[PDB]
RNA sequence: CAUCUCAUCCUGGGGCUGAAGCAGGUCCCAAGGGUAUGGCUGUUCGCCAUUUAAAGAGGUACGCGAGCUGGGUUUAGAACGUCGUGAGACAGUUCGGUCCCUAUCUACCGUGGGCGCUGGAAAUUUGAGAGGAUCUGCUCCUAGUACGAGAGGACCAGAGUGGACGAACCUCUGGUGUACCGGUUGUGACGCCAGUCGCAUCGCCGGGUAGCUAUGUUCGGAAGGGAUAACCGCUGAAAGCAUCUAAGCGGGAAGCCUACCUCAAGAUAAGAUUUCCCUAGGACUUUAUGUCCUCUAAAGAGCCGUUCGAGACUAGGACGUUGAUAGGUUGGAUGUGGAAGCAUAGUGAUAUGUGAAGCUGACCAAUACUAAUUGCUCGUGAGGCUUGACU
RNA sequence: GGGUAAGUUCCGACCUGCACGAAUGGCAUAAUGAUGGCGGCGCUGUCUCCAGCAGAGGCUCAGUGAAAUCGAAAUCGCUG
RNA sequence: GUCAGGUCGAGUAGACCAAGGCGCUUGAGAGAACUCUGCUGAAGGAACUAGGCAAAAUGGUACCGUAACUUCGGGAGAAGG
RNA sequence: AGUCGGCCUGCGCGGAAGAUGUAACGGGG
RNA sequence: GGGGAGUGAAAUAGAUCCUGAAACCGCAUGCAUACAAGCAGUGGGAGCACCUUUGUGGUGUGACUGCGUACCUUUUGUAUA
């Protein structure tokens, strides 16, 4: 809503309608459409949301996982059709909006507390 | 974004631990090597009993960068390290084990083996 | 850093040919007959039929 | 070739069904009104003069008032000419309108606009000059030009020497852009890529001349 | 470049600038008519009018916000007892800025800032 | 930071070959573009390492210190070897050792004012001309074909994807974001508790909206036409033959002219089109675009104001009440991350609820609340003459 | 020979010492040195390659008001 | 040469304050290049350069631990945790 | 049906590549 | 600081006071000057203005045009950069 109404009307015709309510600190599974040529399949990318940007069609969220000993960060565009599905496994209890400090912790130090009703 | 003097982790079992890029190949005045680019390296650290010795000038291919790869949908994929895989004189991977994940930009005829041996292909 | 010849008086005047001043925009106020600078308050505190410091 | 006059409304993205994200610029196209047609017998060249937008009547001089009243159009905020050919002038006529449906999806176009003005700029920003060393005994010259010539032959500075000066705010054409969408109900073009200027600036869209 | 940027500098650090506009707003709320330089007067709108908008509703949290932005207890009292109630149904525009010639020692252009329904 | 030459390093076009193909050797034409990063050394050079299509040769005060540096060399200190009785010295070596100038003129890069342009004005333009750009790799296909004993391995033509360079832009990815939010140390103050301000590099730390920006994103060097270089000709005499040449007719290059982009009528040859404005009286002779007096003040321009994604100042763009130009207000969006107060639990630090709350520069949209005035100045009164055409 | 992918420097050797050498001392030496040379870890805008921001000048306005220089100037280019 | 308070502090270091004294005798705008002085900076990390010049970095207290070599004192706050 | 190739000479041709701009008739020509 | 008035033979003899030069700096009038390249003059020369005259006159200016690289010193020789 920081844009002109015409840009808004254009970018609102392609918003996704069913997105889960996730916040930074939540562990999520993102299904990603992969094309190995003619084959179409889903890949699961599971990790902690460390950043979440709210811009309507320009929204995004960063997910950090630790695969095979190596840290991987993936930024997903929320309304991209390659994001087939987002599933919230567990919710975290953080005190900031960006958990960039997790980039410098490992293992026991990088644990996030679980949010409980 | 690998340039000359960058140090890389070796993402295979060829015997090297640390390498250092001394040339970005494929064009005059070429500055950087991204994931999938071929690189001239020198071996800085090696395991004691290996096929690769410290001081060897070799080829390698970049498989992980901290700067990240763009995807057509607008995504970035970043890794916590820079990693390369040593190759032959004719640009073929000399490894039998790949460590850590890799990306699908390596899905070509020459690097098929790297994909087949990787524990995870992002 | 410095001139090699003294500049003639004619070139000095030709340089100053752009130095002239302009008059200001003055209007006669109708509520006081006064002359003031346009869009400015008068020195008596009047502006467009309104008074400051009665 | 006849084109459109629009306004850069801003940038967005369009997601394709295959997941590709496409950076796009939205051009708002108030339907252009043909004010004049220039032919060979009267002007010495063929062109279509068109107006778009609106201008309040107190900002329209009497000359332009009569020039718009001769045609059957209302005063716009700017008037522009397009150099055309015959057989590109068949159903064109004064008082007619040239709308957004003159373009097709996938058609390649050139967009002309006025680039953003950066004011007075030095060699580094304006000519990609290299800076001198920041700290190795370097004196008070880091972003300066360096040498501007040679010694006593020629004993002058050559014309076209790249120096500091005013940068930007020029007329720029980007060729080879693709029409991503033609919304005729919103009177909007959506083109792939970046177009010169700031949001709200005037842009000319023409069919590509490279062909 | 300065494209779309808001705010002034006036040859002061941001601490000095914040302090000086605090002082100016206190002075204006106390006298309701002051004479200052024209650029200072034009930036004083963006500082002093949100204070009145804040003082329209009288809560302890609002009075504490007003004190944090003015650090003057008499200014807060006057905002919430006089100036707030006065401009209750006025939608902005509580200040009036009028150009007032030039300073003698400076030739700096001047302006009067006054409150709208004062006196 | 350059600019030129061509005796060409690559790329382009050819002749010959001890030219099978691939690849070379050599000569001719060709200066459009391009033409490494490092280790050593004060080095230029050179050697080496690894690239590249290539890592050209030169001129320019061995281009460039009123642009930078000061490692070498060539002041004064000191030492070694050597020479000298010595003061001292060097076919030498070693450690250390102040780099001034606010730019008048020319030049150059930008940006204005004046006047001119055969009455004035507001627009839109033509293009004489000028500048910019001009590079190239690899893969696939043709085709494992032509060629070759095999090995190997094409021309021509097509498609794709790169490097370097350039431009624009900020949707994305990031950076910054000292007027946005939060945490926290010390100290002082607000009477005090609470709350929250000042100062400590923005105190420090963590995020971050616009704008700007690259490392981000898109685009560019496409195709064509004309005249040619070397070269290849056709027909053809001089010279019964031959012969590209004398007559005549062709082909032919990254080069030339166009073509693409930008500027451009101070192009004084000052161009074109559309529209708009001005139609009053007298007197006096120097009898002529003559002078003075009265009446007139247009189209429009400027001053001034609110301003701007425009800007050093300018200029340029928008608006000035019959108005959204700026601010404010309202709503939204965003960012931050759970305000204060109160309650509750706890010995307390603290936690929870009220409530994703509170606050939120620069954004979007509405909204005359504040400020853009009632004005003034400039710009005139139908635009000389001579010919020729229509009238 | 070592060190580096690559070392005119460095270190260890060799001895062909142009032209070392024993109180103008020879060869070593713990500690010490704002001492000379070389190498490494960390760290970095030193750099690739620069971007943003803050303050102070620069710029505009008001006030005050220098300097060196200077035969006189109606003070362009190119080729000679 | 003398005096020299508070909080914390080993301190006459330092941060903020008291008593006391001051705002440094041109200002106002604007917020271009360029210069100076700072702050931050993706990826890399000496490839810079004559030379890591300059910057960045380290940094307190207690405890553990500390090599070669040595003139037996050191080295040594070695290093590091 | 004239043709061949030797001399001696007048005037021409090639041999003939450079760096700011034609630039080796002062220029137009 | 000045304008009058007054004094004085005189006040552009008024105290920065006899005379009051030049450089240098104003204002007024006439003519020239915004398509044109250089030691700034010289030879010619239209036009305009003002005086006068019945001028083949005078005074100012100078469109256009041919020619034309200061002076001194020192030198074999200097526009000499
Ligand atoms: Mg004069
Ligand atoms: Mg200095
Ligand atoms: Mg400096
Ligand atoms: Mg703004
Ligand atoms: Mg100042
Ligand atoms: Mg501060
Ligand atoms: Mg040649
Ligand atoms: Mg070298
Ligand atoms: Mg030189
Ligand atoms: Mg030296
Ligand atoms: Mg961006
Ligand atoms: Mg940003
Ligand atoms: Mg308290
Ligand atoms: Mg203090
Ligand atoms: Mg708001
Ligand atoms: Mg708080
Ligand atoms: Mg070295
Ligand atoms: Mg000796
Ligand atoms: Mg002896
Ligand atoms: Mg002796
Ligand atoms: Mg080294
Ligand atoms: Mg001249
Ligand atoms: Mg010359
Ligand atoms: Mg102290
Ligand atoms: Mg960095
Ligand atoms: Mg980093
Ligand atoms: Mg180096
Ligand atoms: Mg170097
Ligand atoms: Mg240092
Ligand atoms: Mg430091
Ligand atoms: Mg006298
Ligand atoms: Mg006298
Ligand atoms: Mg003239
Ligand atoms: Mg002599
Ligand atoms: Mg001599
Ligand atoms: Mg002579
Ligand atoms: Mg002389
Ligand atoms: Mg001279």
């Amino acid at each position: 809503s920081g844009k002109h109404p015409l840009v808004q009307a254009i970018e609102n015709s392609q918003l996704k309608t069913d997105l889960p309510e996730f916040a930074p600190g939540d562990t999520v599974v993102v299904q990603v459409k992969v094309k190995e040529g003619d084959r179409e399949r889903l890949q699961a990318f599971e990790g902690v949301v460390i950043a979440k940007k709210n811009r309507g069609l320009n929204s995004a969220f960063t997910v950090r996982k630790i695969s095979s000993g190596v840290g991987v960060e993936r930024v997903f565009q929320t309304h991209s059709p390659v994001v087939a599905k987002i599933e919230v496994k567990r919710r975290g209890d953080v005190r900031r909006a960006k958990l960039y400090y997790l980039r410098d912790l490992s293992g026991k130090a990088a644990r996030i507390r679980e949010k409980l009703p | 974004m690998i340039q000359t003097e960058t140090m890389l982790d070796v993402a295979d079992n060829s015997g090297a631990r640390r390498v250092q890029c001394i040339k970005v190949l494929g064009g005059s005045h070429r500055r950087y090597a991204s994931v999938g680019d071929i690189i001239k390296v020198t071996v800085k650290e090696a395991i004691p009993r290996a096929r690769v010795k410290k001081g060897d000038v070799m080829n390698a291919v970049v498989v992980r960068t901290k700067f990240g790869i763009r995807r057509p949908d607008g995504s970035v994929i970043r890794f916590d390290d820079n990693a390369a895989v040593i190759l032959n004189n004719n640009k073929a991977p000399i490894a039998t084990r790949i460590f850590g994940p890799v990306t699908r930009e390596l899905r070509t005829e020459q690097f098929m083996k790297i994909i087949s041996l990787a524990p995870e292909v992002l | 850093a410095v001139q090699q010849n003294r500049k003639s008086r004619s070139r000095r005047d030709m340089r100053r040919s752009h130095d002239a001043l302009t008059e200001n925009a003055l209007t006669v106020d109708q509520a006081t007959g006064e002359t003031h600078r346009r869009h400015h308050v008068t020195k008596d505190g009047f502006y467009r039929g309104r008074q400051l410091f009665a | 070739a006849i084109g459109l006059v629009g306004r850069k409304c801003g940038m967005t993205r369009i997601f394709t069904d295959a997941g590709v994200s496409v950076p796009v610029t939205v051009i708002e196209v108030d339907p252009n009104r043909i004010t004049q047609i220039k032919t060979l017998e009267t002007d010495g060249y063929q062109a279509v003069q068109v107006t778009t937008g609106e201008r309040r009547e107190s900002r329209v001089t009497n000359a332009q008032k009569g020039h718009f009243a001769k045609a059957g159009v209302a005063a716009g905020r700017l008037v522009k000419e397009f150099r055309v050919t015959e057989a590109e002038l068949e159903g064109r006529e004064v008082g007619g309108t040239i709308g957004v449906d003159l373009f097709t999806v996938g058609q390649i176009v050139d967009v002309t606009g006025q680039s953003k003005g950066k004011g007075f700029q030095g060699g580094v920003k304006r000519w990609n000059f290299r800076t001198q060393d920041a700290t190795h005994g370097n004196s008070v010259s880091h972003r300066v030009l360096g040498s501007t010539g040679q010694n006593q032959t020629p004993g002058r500075v050559f014309k076209g020497k790249k120096m500091a000066g005013h940068l930007g705010d020029e007329r720029v054409t980007v060729q080879g852009l693709e029409i991503v969408s033609v919304d005729t109900e919103r009177s909007v073009l959506v083109v792939k890529g970046a177009i010169p200027g700031a949001t709200g600036g005037d842009v000319i869209v023409r069919p590509t001349i490279k062909a | 470049m300065r494209h779309r940027n808001s705010g002034v500098k006036l040859g002061r650090t941001s601490s000095h600038r914040k302090a000086m506009f605090q002082n100016l707003a206190n002075s204006l709320f106390e006298h309701e008519l002051i004479k200052t330089t024209l650029p200072k007067a034009k930036e004083l709108r963006r500082v002093a009018e949100p204070l009145i908008t804040l003082a329209k509703n009288d809560t302890v949290a609002n009075r504490r916000l007003a004190f944090a932005r003015t650090r003057n207890a008499a200014t807060v009292g006057k905002l919430f007892t006089v100036l707030g109630p006065r401009y209750k149904e006025r939608n902005g525009g509580y200040l009036r800025v009028l150009k007032a010639g030039f300073r003698a020692g400076d030739a700096a252009p001047m302006a009067y800032v006054e409150l709208v329904d004062r006196e």
